[PDB]
C-alpha cells in the first residue's frame, strides 16, 4: 500500500471512487432507502439506459473556510453530474443528493451544474436535471447567489435550442426553483416532493397563514392551482417512464428533426382505408349541438394509439400533449366540450 | 402603440394586447372581451362597463394599460413623448439629444443635487424611502413611468442621462419593501423584453429584500410568473447597467441585474446589504449548534441572537463581500452614481451581443 | 464615523478608496520612485488621458488560505484594471503591481484582469496590458494556472479583432 509506488496511488483512487459513493457515511444511504426514496445516483442510474452513465466531478470538495464549514467536505459536494443515453440518444444528467448538506448549492456543487449544462448546449443534447435540496448553502456566502445565477442564465440561453426536463422528487425551496421554470418541463412527484420560494415557518410568521409544506407546493397545487407542473408522477419510477415517453417525442436539438417511427404505406382512396375506429367517429358528435362530449374520444381515435398528456390536471378545458399520427409526433391542442363546454380561460 | 378611447369590445381587444403599449383614457374607454349583459346573464355578475373593464381597473387590476389618461389631450401627450424615446424599428439605435460635454473626473463635476442622494439613504436599516428620489436625481429631468398605478412596488420607465434614451427598472422601498411578486416580475420582465427589442439600455436600481411571502403568490404562480424577470433579463443584450442602494438578498439579487445574469456594469452604494438573506433569520443556521448551547449550557438566547446578529451583519452583510468577489465593478459614493452612469453608457454604446441561433426561445407564459 | 451610520459607512468607502492607492504602505511607493520608476497606477495615468481612468475591482482582495497567506491581503490583489481614453478615443487597460506579492498572478488579480480584457472585446475597444511581476503565485496553486489558461484564450479569441 506504498502510496509512492504507482500501484499505491491507483488503489488510492479506488478508496476515493468507492468513498463517493456514501459522501456521508453508509448510515446516510440507509435512511434514504428506508424512506422508501432512492439515492441521488440511483435515480441517474434508474432513468438512464443501463451502464451508460459516466459521471463527472465524482471526487470535488467543496474549499470554504467559513463557519467552521472546512470540517465537513464530502465528496461530490452533494451533486451528481454526468452524461449517457436514454434509449441510445445521449443526454445529460445531474441530480441532487439531499443528504449532503440538505442538497443545498455551494460553489463547487454550482460548478458541477454549470459544467453539465455548457456540455448539454455544445453537444446540442437534451439536459435533466433532477432537483431536490434546500436553498443556497448560507455559510459560503454570495458565491452560492453567484453561482445561481450562472446556471439560470444557461438556461435562459439553452431556452428553445435543447430539451430541457426538470424533475422534481424532494423538497427543492428557494431560488433553486427557479432553475425548473425556466425549462421546458417539469415533473414532480405527488407528495414526495414540493417546490416553493419561501417556507410554511416564514409565511406563518409574516402573514399568519398556517400551511403545510405539501398544501403550500406540492405536485398537486402546481398541477392545479399554479400550472407549473407539467406531469404528477404516482412515484419515482413512473417519473421516470413520464421522462422517457416525453424524450421519445421531441428531437435532441432545435436544429434536428423530431424522431419518426415506420410509416404504413396504404393504398388509397381514404374513403376505402376507413377503419371500424375511423367510422366511429362519424357519429360521435351529438344530434344536440350543446350535449358535452369527451374530446379524447377523438384524440384516441386520430393517432396509432397511445396519447402523452401535458398537464392533465390543469385547465381541463383544453387538452394538450403528444401523440404520432402514421409514425409522425405531433402536437395535439383541443378543447375539452366536457369542462366549460370548452370555453377558452386565461389558464 | 394602441389608443383606446372608447369601448373595445370582443375581438377588437386582442390587437392592443400584442402590441408593445396600451394607452387608455380613464372613464371615456373600456376594454373587455365580453360586455356585462352577456356576464349577468350568464353568470349573476352586474357590473357597469367602467368597472368591467375602465382604465382603473386596467391599469391597476389586470395590468395590461401601460398609461391612464385623465384626458384625450393627456393621452396623445404621453404617446408623442413615449415614441421620443424609441427608435424608428429595432434596426436604428434610439434618438439621443444633444450629450453634455463636462471637464472630469466625476468627483470633481458633483452638483449639490448629486450630494444629496449621499445623505438619502436612512441611519435606520428597515425605514422605507421613496426610489423616485433617486430617479429624478439620476436622469436628465422628466421621467415617463410606465404602468405607474400597478404592482407599485416596482418602478419602471424611460428617461434619459446625458442625452441618451434608458429604460429604469428600480425596487420601490415604499411598497412592500421593495419585494418582488408576481405583478412586479410580470411587469419589469415585459418592460425590460421591450427595450431590448429597441435597444433601449437597461438600468437598475436594486433595494429588494427577497420575495413577498403569502399562499397566494405560491398558488398563483409566482414560481411561473416571477421566473420571466429573469428570462428577460438573461435574454437582454442591450447594455445593462445595475446599481444597489441598499439591500439585495437570495434570490432577488439574481434577478436584479445581477452580474452573472448577464449585467455589464454592477455599482453598489456603502448602504448596500448584499447578502444570502438577512442576518435576523442568518444566524439560525449558520451559529446553529452555537444557539443549540444557549438553550441547554449557558442560556439567554435573544441576548445571543441578537450579539450574533450584529458580528454577522457587520462582517459579510455588507458590499464588500461581493465587491471583493467581482460581482460588483466598483463601490462608490451615491452622489457619483449620475456620472457612472454616463461613462458607463458611452463605453457600452456600440456593445456587440450574439444571443445562440434559434426561432425562439421559451419562456414561462 | 459610527459604522452603522449611512455617514459612517460612506466614510469607510473613502478610507478603503485611499488605501488603494498603496496597499502595501506608502514606503513601498517611495521605493519604486527611489529606484526611477513610476507606480502600476501612476503608468496608467501617464498613457491614457488626464482624469479619464475609471479602476475596476479597486478593492479587491485575494480569498487563499494556503501557507499563511491569508495575513497579507493587499487590495487591488497586485493589478489595476479599469478603462478610459487616449487622444479621445476609448480604450481598456490593466497594469501589475509588482511590490504587490512581487506582481505574481493570484486567483482574483487573475480574475480582474479576466473581466478587462471581456469588456475590451464586448466593447470593441484596445487592449492596452502593462506588464511587471514574477510568474504565478506557488501558494495558491494550480488556481493560478488555470487563469492564466484563461487569460491566453480571451488573447486569441481577440486576436485581430481587437488591437492588443
Amino acid at each position: 500500500i506504498d502510496i509512492h509506488t504507482t500501484a499505491g496511488k491507483l488503489a488510492e483512487l479506488h478508496k476515493r471512487r468507492e468513498e463517493s459513493l456514501h459522501p456521508v457515511g453508509e448510515d446516510a444511504v440507509e435512511k434514504v432507502h428506508a424512506k422508501g426514496k432512492l439515492t441521488a445516483r440511483e435515480r441517474i442510474y434508474a432513468l438512464l439506459d443501463e451502464d451508460s452513465f459516466v459521471e463527472l466531478d465524482a471526487l470535488a470538495k467543496h474549499r470554504s473556510t467559513n463557519f467552521n464549514l472546512g470540517e465537513k467536505r464530502p465528496l461530490g459536494d452533494g451533486v451528481v453530474t454526468g452524461y449517457g443515453t436514454i434509449d441510445g440518444r445521449d443526454v445529460c444528467i445531474f441530480s441532487q443528493d439531499a443528504t449532503v448538506f440538505g442538497g443545498s448549492l455551494g460553489e463547487v456543487y454550482g460548478e458541477k451544474i454549470v459544467k453539465v449544462q455548457e456540455l448539454a448546449i455544445k453537444t446540442g443534447r437534451p439536459l435533466i436535471g433532477i432537483n431536490d435540496g434546500a436553498g443556497a448553502r448560507i455559510q459560503e456566502g454570495v458565491v452560492s447567489l453567484g453561482l445561481y445565477s450562472r446556471i439560470f442564465r444557461n438556461n435562459i440561453l439553452a431556452s428553445g435550442v435543447i430539451p430541457q426536463i426538470s424533475l422534481i422528487m424532494g423538497a427543492a425551496a428557494g431560488g433553486h426553483v427557479y432553475s425548473p421554470a425556466l425549462t421546458d418541463f417539469v415533473i414532480m412527484v405527488d407528495q414526495t416532493s414540493q417546490m416553493f420560494i419561501t417556507g410554511p415557518d416564514v409565511i406563518k410568521t409574516v402573514t399568519g397563514e398556517e400551511v403545510t409544506m405539501e398544501e403550500l407546493g406540492g405536485a398537486h397545487t402546481h398541477m392545479a392551482k399554479s400550472g407549473t407542473a407539467h406531469y404528477a408522477a404516482s412515484g419515482e419510477q413512473d417519473a421516470f417512464d413520464y421522462v422517457r415517453e416525453l424524450l421519445s417525442y421531441l428531437p435532441p436539438n432545435n436544429s434536428t428533426d423530431a424522431p419518426r417511427y415506420q410509416a404504413a404505406a396504404p393504398t388509397g382512396p381514404i374513403e376505402e382505408n376507413l377503419t371500424d375506429e375511423d367510422l366511429e367517429l362519424d357519429t360521435l358528435i351529438p344530434d344536440s349541438p350543446n350535449q358535452p362530449y369527451d374530446m379524447h374520444e377523438v384524440i384516441t381515435r386520430l393517432l396509432d394509439d397511445e396519447f402523452l398528456e401535458i398537464q392533465a390536471g390543469y385547465a381541463q378545458n383544453i387538452v394538450v400533449g403528444f401523440g404520432r399520427i402514421d409514425g409522425r409526433p405531433v402536437g395535439i391542442v383541443a378543447n375539452q366540450p366536457t369542462h366549460f363546454a370548452g370555453c377558452l380561460d386565461i389558464n | 402603440i394602441s389608443l383606446i378611447m372608447g369601448a373595445a369590445a370582443g375581438g377588437h381587444v386582442y390587437s392592443p394586447a400584442l402590441t408593445d403599449f396600451v394607452i387608455m383614457v380613464d372613464q371615456t374607454s373600456q376594454m373587455f372581451i365580453t360586455g356585462p349583459d352577456v356576464i349577468k346573464t350568464v353568470t349573476g355578475e352586474e357590473v357597469t362597463m367602467e368597472e368591467l373593464g375602465g382604465a382603473h381597473t386596467h391599469m391597476a387590476k389586470s395590468g395590461t394599460a401601460h398609461y391612464a389618461a385623465s384626458g384625450e389631450q393627456d393621452a396623445f401627450d404621453y404617446v408623442r413623448e413615449l415614441l421620443s424615446y424609441l427608435p424608428p424599428n429595432n434596426s436604428t439605435d434610439a434618438p439621443r439629444y444633444q450629450a453634455a460635454a463636462p471637464t472630469g473626473p466625476i468627483e470633481e463635476n458633483l452638483t449639490d443635487e448629486d450630494l444629496e442622494l449621499d445623505t438619502l439613504i436612512p441611519d435606520s436599516p428597515n425605514q422605507p424611502y421613496d426610489m423616485h428620489e433617486v430617479i429624478t436625481r439620476l436622469l436628465d429631468d422628466e421621467f415617463l413611468e410606465i404602468q405607474a398605478g400597478y404592482a407599485q412596488n416596482i418602478v419602471v420607465g424611460f428617461g434619459r442621462i446625458d442625452g441618451r434614451p434608458v429604460g429604469i427598472v428600480a425596487n420601490q422601498p415604499t411598497h412592500f419593501a421593495g419585494c418582488l411578486d408576481i405583478n412586479a416580475s410580470e411587469k419589469a420582465a415585459r418592460f425590460v423584453r421591450t427595450c431590448d427589442c429597441f435597444n433601449i439600455p437597461i438600468v437598475m436600481l436594486v433595494d429588494v429584500p427577497g420575495f413577498l411571502p403569502g399562499t397566494d403568490q405560491e398558488y398563483n404562480g409566482i414560481i411561473r410568473r416571477g421566473a420571466k424577470l429573469l428570462y428577460a433579463y438573461g435574454e437582454a443584450t442591450v447594455p445593462k447597467i445595475t446599481v444597489i442602494t441598499r439591500k439585495a438578498y437570495g434570490g432577488a439579487y439574481c434577478v436584479m441585474g445581477s452580474k452573472d445574469m448577464g449585467c455589464d456594469v454592477n455599482l453598489a452604494w456603502p448602504t448596500a446589504q448584499i447578502a444570502v438573506m438577512g442576518a435576523s433569520g442568518a444566524v439560525g443556521f449558520v451559529y446553529r449548534q452555537q444557539l443549540a448551547e444557549a438553550a441547554a449550557n449557558g442560556e439567554d438566547i435573544d441576548k445571543l441572537r441578537l450579539r450574533l446578529q450584529q458580528e454577522y451583519e457587520d462582517t459579510l452583510v455588507n458590499p464588500y463581500v461581493a465587491a471583493e468577489r467581482g460581482y460588483v465593478d466598483a463601490v462608490i459614493p451615491p452622489s457619483h452614481t449620475r456620472g457612472y452612469i454616463g461613462t458607463a453608457l458611452r463605453l457600452l454604446e456600440r456593445k456587440i451581443a450574439q444571443l445562440p441561433p434559434k426561432k425562439h426561445g421559451n419562456v414561462p407564459l
